[PDB]
DNA sequence: TGCGAAATTCCATGACAAT
DNA sequence: ATTGTCATGGAATTTCGCA
DNA sequence: TGCGAAATTCCATGACAAT
DNA sequence: ATTGTCATGGAATTTCGCA
């Protein structure tokens, strides 16, 4: 069998709702299987056509051979099946209650919840303005496996923002009581 | 003047009137026959003002002028009076065509890396497509890979929703721009220094300069016209796809994509190139370095016939950018004083600020 | 299609086929190993449908649309097919630019007399004069001597008032104009009847044509420039000036004014020439019938790298003159009626009209 | 002495006033005196505005040497020699009561108003739009005495209107008749 | 039948434009 | 059913002045 | 080690423009 | 404180297929 490449595999899911950011409640989270490339966008509603929307947006820049979801009502509808027949992309289910993926991709998807945490807390209504940042974060962070950040694999190029600080990505002290304050 | 005059009439030689001449006086003015005829020899005191007079029925460059001094006059080395007054005509300098050419152009190196620099610039107005009119367009420099917005106007802040979500998947070292209002703002600057983003600009009315991303808008339009012949101009929903189309699209010389230059492999678009199926992605991107380093670059063309290069020191003059009606074509003489490269100058302007300015905008004074 | 293909994989030679290739079968495809790699033989009746799909992706020449199809397939003569498909694109025919340049340029004989053909044009609108925004410049082709009206329009009305006090000096052969509303009235084409005055019309959108007039219009704005320097754009007073200024302006190449080219003798203003002054007014008609025929000629230039010149029954495309945003810059194909000369043709645009039409305002069509 | 030159010298003077046509009154005569060229200009008075105004034509394509005139008071002011200084040209006058030119010059100025009178009768106001015709007339008219037409000698070409027919320029019984009666 | 300098000629460059 | 033109000022070439 | 045809490369042409 | 670019399709050149 070949080796794996980019854009082989998009694995994309919802998280939300959230605070309300600037109108937008949720975030579509894609990430390039072989790289772990990631990609978000903010929608406001976890819907098919929210997802048409920004997929839209993404397969403007390069298109996936498969995507890869839970049987979420966004990409389970006949809709949904149309888009991707209409862009040659297969599309591939994990089985209900049974979600799927790859350790990269759990691993990365596991980031993505603490960093988004981690920085809503103390201002939960601005997250939309600090999605760009929080992409760079976790494209130009070292993965222990593929000695390489998603940046360098996607690329092939050192980046011109390397995060140096391999952060804590857990609470402190301060925060724990903060967003204990929010969830109240 | 009346004096040297003197001298001649009496057959004592000067230097300058040829001796094998008949110099005679007749009607209190010195005469000379010559072989066209009968000249006046006017005093050196008088001729000045007789350049000028010929000079000003139609400000007439060196022969058009000699041809009517000649007509009634003879001296030693008119044409160098008549160039002394040329020279000295501010409205002839100012107003006049340069027939020197710029030298040639330079080819500057490609970026080394995809994000090392981008060029951007706007598109339009553009008829009306969902309200918007105009379209950014982002270029990077190494891999022509191309991002296109669509934008109601092309403003600083439309400009900035567009680039943080651009830069969202990278940050460059440099972007180039031109002088719109939109990139020279101390706004877009302050969202730029936010970055480590360095704001580069081009010399003002020269768009060669920012040459990448002007050449891509031709592709650009050109494909926009093609899908719309025969439908309305709805072009909105035509700009995911033309983006796509252009950045998967081989330019010939280089027998690569802009897509393959990015990414090192296709994604799945249709006749996706599958030559690296069977190396590692390490194994590409290796291969990716290479083809990388080995694009074809061209080199700076002949320079032509009589084309000029500035020096430093020199006498030059700025187009006017846009002269009203009945107006002059080029400001007043300024001097060179940077020649940082060939074709790019800093001047000063005799006002006098310091303006970094392209040479094609620029003529040689004329007459030294 | 699939018989060719059935015939090749028993291994029984087909014209077109290099016999040393191993083609085999997998998939369901006909497969085949190049030194590229491994490329898909589509039947014959699959092939053009793949060769418009590529050209479609960007709407590609010749090379780029090749090299998406050499991704997947192989087959005999693919640019073949490939060309054959973009000869039948009608949206890349009105789209496309030319890369064919015109061939070189004709310098038509000189009036062989005053008042053999007049060109006249009209300039503006310049800044408000007096009431008056525009100049008629009438040039007698011969003598280049010029006349100038002040109008408040370019009208027919203006245009006929100031050649009614133009023609009572005399009445020319022909009157050579372009394509303006003011010449090509029925109520102007009737007044030139009346005088017996053939009315000579330029290619449309082609100044060259008009060449005469053009060049001389750049002289007047340009003394009128200078002569406005640091005052307000006042010109009216000004045209009789300038009129007379340039009357009476020697061309270098030629060594006479357009003043001397009409009568023979300066009259009487500043540096006016003398060497006729002991010839009757016979003798000087007489040298200056000698002049007239003897007054340099340019040479039609070199013909450049690349250029096309018209043969009858070719298909070419005219340049859409206004073209709308995001739309054609050419016209469908039309045919070459008549080659008027190498420069100018008679094309039968396909509606259809006749149209006489400059090669500039032409290309070749594509692809034969 | 040198032979006589076009430019030389222009004889200049006023005829009318006439019927009113379009506004004017008046025609300012100016005829080279070497070839017989006859300029011609409608004025609203014989004044040195209107002389002015006119000259300013004429002199925009050629400059005489000398103008000579009668006293009239048109040509005596000195407005009138002041704008003749100013061009270098010099002003000459005949003796008062004495007019005098030449011999082709006088004939010229005869063959003008005879012309005009032979036109204006039958459409006495209609003389300015005629004004064209009269100067192509006069101008292609063969001189006796020099073998050639003022726009031969001028230009040293054949012109392109010809005036083959050295017409009547008497008038005819029915133009005596009703000319006697405008006269009326 | 020759030299240095002046005069003339050559000629690339650019700007006039256009239903 | 017609078609490029020509002022400009450095450079290249010719002529002039002298011997 | 040479030929005819196909494939590739070369490259003049033109169009993107601009406080 | 900077700098032209590159798709296009005939032509010119190289390579391919065969012997
Ligand atoms: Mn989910
Ligand atoms: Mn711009
Ligand atoms: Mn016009
Ligand atoms: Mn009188
Ligand atoms: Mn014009
Ligand atoms: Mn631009
Ligand atoms: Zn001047
Ligand atoms: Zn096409």
């Amino acid at each position: 069998d070949r080796p794996q490449k980019p854009f082989d595999k998009f694995f994309i899911d919802y998280i939300g709702p959230l605070p309300p950011s600037q109108g937008y409640l949720y975030v579509l989270v894609v990430v390039d299987g072989m790289t772990g490339f990631t990609w978000l966008y903010p929608t406001k509603a976890p819907s098919t056509s929210a997802t048409v929307k920004s997929l839209n947006v993404l397969t403007s820049i390069a298109i996936p051979k498969v995507i890869h979801s839970d049987q979420g009502a966004a990409f389970t509808s006949s809709t949904f099946a149309e888009w991707a027949k209409e862009r040659g992309i297969h599309l591939e289910f994990s089985t209900p209650y049974h979600p799927q993926s790859s350790g990269k991709v759990e691993r990365k998807n596991s980031d993505i919840k603490r960093l988004l945490t981690k920085l809503l807390v103390g201002r939960p209504t601005k997250w939309y303005d600090l999605l760009p940042v929080v992409q760079l974060a976790l494209n130009n962070t070292y993965s222990p496996v593929l000695k390489y950040t998603p940046h360098q694999l996607l690329f092939g190029i050192d980046s011109n923002t390397p995060f140096a600080n391999q952060d804590t990505l857990d609470l402190t002290r301060e925060e724990e009581l903060s967003l204990l304050q929010e969830i109240r | 003047l009346d004096a040297e005059l003197d001298q001649l009439l009496q057959g004592h030689y000067i230097k300058g009137y040829p001796k094998q001449y008949t110099y005679f006086l007749e009607d209190g003015k010195v005469k000379v026959s010559r072989p066209e005829g009968v000249k006046i020899i006017p005093p050196q005191s008088d001729r000045q003002k007789i350049v000028l007079q010929a000079h000003n029925l139609a400000h007439t460059g060196r022969e058009a002028t000699l041809l009517k001094i000649a007509n009634l006059y003879w001296w030693p080395n008119m044409r160098k009076d008549v160039v002394k007054q040329l020279g000295r005509c501010q409205q002839c300098l100012i107003t006049n065509a340069s027939n020197k050419a710029s030298g040639p152009i330079l080819r500057p190196d490609r970026p080394q890396k995809p994000f090392d620099k981008f060029f951007i610039d706007y598109i339009g107005p553009l008829p009306p497509s969902q309200g918007y009119l105009y379209v950014l367009v982002v270029v990077d420099g190494m891999t022509g890979f191309t991002w296109l917005y669509p934008t109601k106007a092309p403003s600083t802040s439309a400009t900035v929703k567009s680039l943080n979500v651009l830069t969202s998947i990278a940050i460059p070292k440099v972007i180039h721009s031109d002088q719109g209002a939109a990139f020279t703002s101390s706004t877009f600057a302050e969202w730029a220094k936010e970055r480590g983003i360095h704001l580069e600009f081009s010399t003002p009315y020269h768009p060669q300069s920012s040459g990448k991303v002007e050449r891509k808008n031709s592709d650009i339009k050109r494909l926009l016209t093609k899908l719309l012949v025969g439908r309305p101009t709805k072009w909105y929903d035509l700009l995911p796809v033309v983006q796509l189309a252009l950045n998967n699209t081989y330019s010939p010389v280089l027998k690569y994509t802009p897509h393959q230059l990015l990414f090192g492999i296709d994604s799945n678009t249709p006749f996706a190139n599958q030559d690296t199926l069977d190396l590692t992605r390490e194994e590409e991107l290796s291969l990716l370095q290479e083809i990388r380093t080995s694009l074809y670059h061209p080199s700076t063309p002949p320079a032509s016939s009589r084309s000029w290069s500035p020096v430093v020191g020199q006498l030059v003059q700025e187009r006017v950018a846009r002269p009203a009606s009945l107006r002059p074509r080029w400001h007043k003489p300024s001097t060179v004083l940077k020649v940082l490269n060939p074709r790019t100058v800093v001047i000063l302007d005799h006002l006098g600020n310091n303006r970094t300015v392209s040479i094609d905008n620029l003529k040689p004074t004329s007459h030294q």
